[PDB]
């Protein structure tokens, strides 16, 4: 057929011309799928071989069934990503190859209970939660430091301020760092259509500060849209589990002290003011250590400031080279 | 470890 070859050539030329266009946005998957094995891809053999929880950068538009995008991997080329509706269709295709999907079982009972698939056998039901396969995460993952104690106490503030200064100095002219005074742990997406749309309603949420949290959410989203690296200095993070189910999914950076004895003698080195809160500092430290390593993205366990600095610098250099 | 975790933590916010 000439039409399929013509559309193949048109898509290839469009990709070649749009390889050097500004990036539009980014998304993150949560399902295991490959973009090359599908027959509906407009270009065969040049699909995306992604897995669960991967990041894609989209630049231009194709149709309601596919988009054009690249991976955040180093050297990743341009491929086609199935659309939200297309992914829903392929997911329905995933749960149709089985013998049955609805209520009528096939346990040696054929010919009596036909039971045509009701609304319970389609995607119409199961809307109690309805977790979307695709989520619009920020284009650049925010960098956040956690540990080794509560934010707002001398040891943690200095052990994070030194790293913040190193990041600012090493990446000067290519990084923006801002302190997020407002709360961030409530970065929800599916609470309601608009909780507190107006501040003059004088409601429970209208008079609250939740709208500030959401506004900071779009502020972070638009700053990540700028493609420059972002580092957060919000003093309301003490465990990645508090910001793991949200849409941001920030790069969790852990600075850990090797032993509780070292941490508490460090705390003793400050004075009586921190001796007063030493108890809660130790409690938060042990709770955060009990968090498993796979929860975090990078670890900083070296006792030398420098070694940790070049460790973080190398990781962010890899990220920068990967997304360009 | 204490030597590296005492000077470095007391120079930033400090």
């Amino acid at each position: 057929e000439s039409a399929r070859r013509e559309v193949e050539s048109q898509a290839q030329q469009q990709l070649e011309r749009a390889k050097h266009k500004p990036v539009a946005f980014a998304v993150r998957t949560n399902v295991s799928y490959c973009g090359v094995l599908d027959e509906e891809c407009p270009v065969q053999g040049s699909g995306v071989n992604f897995e669960a929880k991967d990041f894609l950068h989209i630049k231009e538009k194709y149709s309601n069934d596919w988009w054009i995008g690249r991976l955040v991997k180093e050297g990743g080329d341009i491929a086609f990503i199935p659309s939200p509706q297309r992914l829903e269709s392929i997911r329905l295709k995933q749960e149709q190859k089985a013998r049955r999907s609805g209520n009528p079982s096939s346990l040696s009972d054929i010919g009596n209970r036909r039971s045509p698939p009701p609304s319970l056998a389609k995607q119409k039901q199961k809307q109690a939660e309805h977790v979307p396969p695709y989520d619009v995460v920020p284009s650049m993952r925010p960098v956040v430091l956690v540990g080794p104690s509560l934010k707002g106490y001398e040891v943690t503030d200095m052990m994070q301020k030194a790293l913040f200064d190193f990041l600012k100095h090493r990446f000067d002219g290519r990084i923006s760092i801002t302190r997020v005074t407002a709360d961030l742990s409530l970065a929800k997406r599916s609470v309601l259509n608009n909780p507190g749309k107006r501040t003059i309603i004088e409601r429970s949420s209208a008079r609250s500060s939740i709208a500030e949290v959401q506004s900071e959410i779009e502020r972070i989203f638009e700053l990540a849209k700028s493609l420059q690296l972002v580092v957060l200095d919000a003093d309301t993070i003490n465990h990645p589990a508090q910001l793991a189910k949200t849409s941001l999914a920030p790069i969790i950076v852990f600075v850990k002290v090797s032993s509780p004895k070292v941490l508490q003698r460090l705390i003793r080195s400050r004075g009586k003011s921190q001796m007063k809160h030493l108890t809660v500092q130790m409690m938060a430290y042990d709770k955060l250590v009990q968090c498993p390593p796979e929860s975090f993205d990078v670890i900083l366990d070296e006792n030398q400031l420098e070694d940790a600095c070049e460790h973080l610098a190398e990781y962010l250099e890899v990220y920068w080279r990967a997304t360009h | 470890d204490l030597k590296g975790y005492l000077d470095w933590i007391t120079q930033a916010e400090d």
